[PDB]
């Protein structure tokens, strides 16, 4: 399935970007209205599998509630990691990420 | 609980971030709300925007803010009430409290200067030394 960024950003994510299903960068992050960010993918479907609450603090939520994160959003994506291929020591903005590695040397 | 008085100018440990700010009053964010542009605006800046220009537009992007994808931003509002600020009472008191407890810290804050427990007594006190107004330093016993 979809869960999150793997990519070991430049300095650490922080904890407050990261996804609590997935243990990783949201992606697509979406916010609760008790104010937990989750990536879209992971939540809905915990909604799905484990029913209407939000698995930090079994607060009551449904699908519908849910409001993009478009500041963390941006945020990550400007976050800078590293391209985890073999050799390259490369660090750009999360947004590029894909635009190096279809060029990238060691692939 | 967990709120502030947004009136006050308060004295951060750490300098306050730009993302804690709000868009357009600049101001520490004072119940954020996050638009679909992904700004976020202090409450009452929001709805003053909406009496303005009629289609409240984005101070950042210029885009129309479409308050069906306006939402509140409770998650930055935990994060702004967990900042920490130097004590009212400034050298004093080394407290460094929360901004969503700081309202209850003065209440018990040692040095915040509590009025005497008198008929009139016009004697500036400290909480710390109130006990020892009513010792033999006030002039009521
Ligand atoms: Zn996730
Ligand atoms: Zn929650
Ligand atoms: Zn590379
Ligand atoms: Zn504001
Ligand atoms: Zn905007
Ligand atoms: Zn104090
Ligand atoms: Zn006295």
């Amino acid at each position: 399935e979809i869960q999150g960024y793997d990519v070991e950003f430049d300095p650490p994510l922080e904890s407050k970007y990261e996804c609590p299903i997935c243990l990783m960068a949201l992606r697509e992050a979406v916010q609760t209205p008790c104010g937990h960010r989750f990536c879209k993918a992971c939540i809905i479907k915990s909604i799905r599998d484990a029913g209407h609450k939000c698995p930090v603090d079994n607060e009551i939520l449904l699908e519908n509630q849910l409001f993009p994160d478009n500041f963390a959003k941006r945020e990550i994506l400007s976050l800078m990691v590293k391209c985890p291929n073999e050799g390259c020591l490369h660090k750009m903005e999360l947004r590029h990420l894909e635009d190096h590695q279809a060029h990238c040397e060691f692939a | 609980s967990l709120d502030f008085e947004p009136s006050i100018e308060y004295q951060f440990v750490e300098r306050l971030e730009e993302r804690y700010k709000c868009a357009f009053c600049h101001s520490v964010l004072h119940n954020p709300h996050q638009t679909g542009c992904g700004h976020r605006f202090c409450q009452h800046c929001i709805l003053s925007l909406r009496e303005l220009n009629t289609v409240p537009i984005c101070p950042v992007d210029k885009e129309v803010i479409k308050s069906q994808e306006v939402f509140k931003d409770n998650c930055c509002k935990r994060e702004v009430l967990n900042l920490y600020v130097y004590c009212s009472n400034a050298p004093g008191c080394n407290a460094k409290v929360i901004l969503g407890r700081y309202q209850d810290h003065l209440q018990q804050c040692l040095f915040q200067p509590v009025q005497c427990s008198n008929e009139k007594c016009r004697e500036p006190v400290l909480r710390k030394d109130l006990k020892e107004h009513l010792s033999a330093s006030c002039q009521f016993r």
